[PDB]
């Protein structure tokens, strides 16, 4: 069990800067082409 | 059978359809299943990998939704890409790109 | 792009369906039955 | 949810604080005792 | 850099006639023309862009001998923006054409150089008129035209 | 009026499916309603809802 | 991709496909190309399909024969998207637009344009011609 814990809270993630960059840019688009605008919307998947 | 898929009228029309379905996910067992292996001596069944593979870069090419279903798949595919090289035609490795 | 986006009036009914569905994921996601969380227990469990 | 269900505001008495850790303390009660916690 | 760019250039209708089999190096025009066609840093004190001149015409001598409709647009954009940079010293160049441009007056090769002939005129209608032969060859072009 | 021009945008401006969130938002909503629907169609909903 | 077509066109070119196969297998020859083409009204010169084979061994599939289609219409619907997309803009239809008609229309269009992108998209360019929209979008 203490491998476990031990093991997981090594995979946690930080506050990556790279990462912040990608957003940054790809938040500049508002709408496909016509597909129903930007479905991700927020797609906050990527900094934490 | 994957021939006679690709004359259907249907499969160009709906493609929210095959998502639904999902049959690209079953069809991307059947090319792990023949070339799964310990080394490049296991390339049994060849002429069917190229075969398929050229099925799997046309749907990429129908929306932008369909682009973005099998990307998730990419670090999966490239696991079992670069071994298997020397034919033509196709290869994962194009599906990939 | 934003001129020729077509009008609603000119699509085919079939398709004018499947968006009418995907779109009214407003009524259910929201809504909250609760129900099963404490008289689940109580039934079931207690008084067993 | 069936436990943390009672998990700009006046003062609260001291003697309604206790029902909520006391109804706290038995919705849980039942479910540590019925086996549970050790999984 | 043209010194030894344009002898590949050399060989551009060297094959545009008979058949031509491998027409790969027209897969060449595509990214050699079109870097040649954005620079209009143009001096003097030579004369080896007049073989230069000649070839990009003799590249568009072929009106459909190979050309694509699409990849015939490079060659033609190539020369019609090359005269706005020369030293108006566009000698032979202009007997090239000559009475050549006025024939054919009824083929869809007329167009290529038309427009580009008056860009020369609007561009002179005030000097250009130091020659000789070549203001004869105007007015034996303005008369047969 | 002019502005009622800026307030007729849904209908000619963005993609057919975010013309769908505008008119269908209010219908199983809850109270507040904007850019509302004849009366006579926003029934059924709260029947058959 | 090749959802810039209706499903119209595709009934259509597979009713055209499906009318001159050989045997059902969805193939034709370098020939049939050619033919099924003027069976429809569109009449290309002989380059027009030099560069298409060349871009897809002399077996013309029925995927090859739809992207070849789709790239054969977005091309002039590409050009000419942008002249009924500047029709809503001006109330006669030659392409002279008011600038006082353009600050109300233009940051309402459900692109989430502030105030702030608009004022930039107008001074980096009264009324103004049609031809000069075109070469201030694509810039």
């Amino acid at each position: 069990f203490f491998q476990s814990i031990q093991a997981l809270m090594q995979t946690c993630s930080v506050l990556d800067l790279n990462a912040f960059e990608r957003q940054n840019k790809a938040e500049g688009l508002g709408m496909v082409n016509e597909d129903g605008t930007v479905i991700n919307r927020q797609n906050g998947e990527k900094v934490m | 059978s994957i021939g006679n898929i690709m004359n259907n009228k249907v499969f160009y029309q709906h493609p929210n359809l095959m998502r639904a379905l999902g049959m690209h996910e079953t069809v991307m067992e059947v090319m792990v299943n023949v070339l799964g292996g310990g080394e490049t001596k296991e390339i049994r069944f060849p002429k069917m990998v190229t075969s398929c593979c050229r099925f799997l870069c046309y749907f990429c090419r129908i929306s932008r939704q369909n682009q973005r279903s099998m990307f998730d798949h990419l670090s999966y595919l490239l696991e079992n890409s670069g071994i298997g090289l020397g034919m033509q035609g196709s290869t994962p490795l194009d599906v990939a790109a | 792009a934003c001129f020729r986006m077509t009008p609603l009036y000119n699509l085919p009914t079939h398709r004018a369906c499947n968006m009418f569905l995907e779109s009214y994921k407003a009524a259910w996601i929201l809504t909250e039955d609760h129900s099963f969380e404490d008289r689940m227990i109580d039934d079931l469990s207690k008084a067993g | 949810k069936s436990c943390h269900l009672e998990e700009e505001e006046v003062e609260v008495s001291f003697e309604e604080k206790e029902m909520e850790k006391q109804r706290l303390l038995y919705q849980q009660s039942r479910l540590h005792t019925r086996g549970a916690a050790e999984m | 850099h043209v010194l030894d760019v344009g002898f590949l250039p050399d060989m551009r209708a060297a094959a545009s006639l008979d058949t031509a089999t491998f027409s790969t190096t027209e897969m060449a025009l595509a990214l050699n023309r079109y870097l040649c066609l954005a620079v209009l840093p143009l001096i003097t004190k030579c004369a080896p862009l007049f073989a230069g001149t000649e070839h990009r015409a003799i590249m568009v001598d072929s009106m459909l001998h190979t050309v694509y409709r699409l990849s015939r647009g490079r060659s033609l954009t190539k020369a019609q923006r090359d005269v706005i940079e020369d030293c108006l010293m566009a000698l032979c160049r202009y007997i090239r054409p000559s009475m050549l441009q006025h024939l054919l007056r009824r083929l869809v090769f007329d167009v290529p150089i038309l427009n580009e002939f008056a860009k020369m005129p609007l561009k002179l209608l005030t000097n250009h008129y130091e020659r000789c032969w070549k203001y004869y060859c105007l007015p034996t072009g303005w008369a047969n035209f | 009026s002019a502005a009622e021009t800026a307030r007729r945008t849904r209908e000619f401006r963005s993609p057919p499916q975010e013309q769908i969130n505008m008119l269908l938002h209010f219908k199983d909503e809850a109270d507040e309603e904007d850019c509302p629907l004849p009366e006579d169609i926003r029934q059924d909903l709260q029947d058959f809802h | 991709m090749a959802d810039q077509l209706t499903e119209e066109q595709i009934a259509e070119f597979k009713e055209a496909f499906s009318l001159f196969d050989k045997d059902g297998d969805g193939t034709i020859t370098t020939k049939a190309l050619g033919t099924v083409m003027r069976s429809l009204g569109q009449n290309p010169t002989e380059a027009e399909l030099q560069d298409m084979i060349n871009e897809v061994n002399g077996t013309i599939d029925f995927p090859a024969f739809l992207t070849m289609m789709a790239r054969k219409m977005k091309d002039t619907d590409s050009e000419e998207e942008i002249r009924e997309a500047f029709r809503v803009f001006d109330k006669d239809g030659n392409g002279y637009i008011s600038a006082a008609a353009l600050r109300h229309v233009m940051t309402n269009l459900g692109e989430k344009l502030t105030d702030e992108e608009v004022d930039e998209m107008i001074r980096e360019a009264g009324q103004v011609n049609y031809e000069a929209f075109v070469q201030m979008m694509t810039a």
